[PDB]
């Protein structure tokens, strides 16, 4: 049932989408190891995920934890990286999704930085890389990301290194 | 997967060294989130 709609670069919601794409790029501790050597993207394409079941899924438990949290859903924007964004645009975000390694136990992470979620689009630590070059690193291959919208509720502040 | 912390929908994973990182999040639920744009891109080359 899901259906992609391609949005002009001429289009606010293109433009508002790269921004944040673009704007949240910093370095990262490793070097550029997991996700490559860079400052910005070329953006090739954003499209718009639709979906009727998977909205009506995340709109029922979003309205579930604004219920249990004085009527606030705590909803963010954020970046999501993953070898199976196919599988995710088409079926939605399950167990097979989480991140069982992960510092603050097995679930489904995001981030702000879409730099941080390119990290993972070759796997965790960025894999081999690209699967033509094996190249973290890869300038040429094309990749992509999830903007997703979250519903984080009420949300245990974790300090962290 | 694991739960959240009771009473909690999810974590927050706030940077508490390097000061340009922004946070990571965690939820526990897949209906906590829908996949709204999916970006292809490229890295570009530093100059
Ligand atoms: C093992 N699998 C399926 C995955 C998939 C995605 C991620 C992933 C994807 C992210 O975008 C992300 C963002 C901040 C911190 C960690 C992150 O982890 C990790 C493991
Ligand atoms: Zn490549």
């Amino acid at each position: 049932g899901t259906i992609l709609i391609d949005l002009s670069p001429d289009d606010k919601e293109f433009q508002s989408v790269e921004e944040e794409m673009q704007s949240t790029v910093r370095e990262h501790r490793d070097g550029g190891h997991a996700g490559g050597i860079f400052n910005r993207y070329n953006i090739l394409k954003i499209q718009k995920v639709c979906n009727k079941k998977l909205w009506e899924r995340y709109t029922h438990r979003r309205k579930e934890v604004s219920e249990e949290n004085h009527n606030h859903a705590n909803e963010r924007m954020l970046f999501h990286g993953s070898p199976f964004v196919n599988a995710i645009i088409h079926k939605g975000f399950d167990e097979r999704h989480a991140y069982i390694g992960g510092m603050f136990g097995a679930g489904i992470y995001f981030a702000e930085n879409s730099s941080k979620s390119n990290q993972y689009v070759y796997g965790i630590g960025g894999g081999t890389g690209c699967p033509v070059h094996k190249d973290r690193s890869c300038y040429i291959c094309h990749r992509q990301l999830l903007f997703c919208r979250v519903t984080l509720g009420k949300s245990f502040l974790q300090f962290s290194a | 997967m694991a739960h959240s912390p009771p009473g909690h929908h999810s974590v927050t994973g706030r940077p508490s060294v390097n000061g340009l990182a922004l946070a990571e999040y965690v939820i526990y639920r897949g209906e906590q989130a829908y996949p709204e744009y999916l970006i292809t891109y490229q890295i570009m080359r530093p100059e």
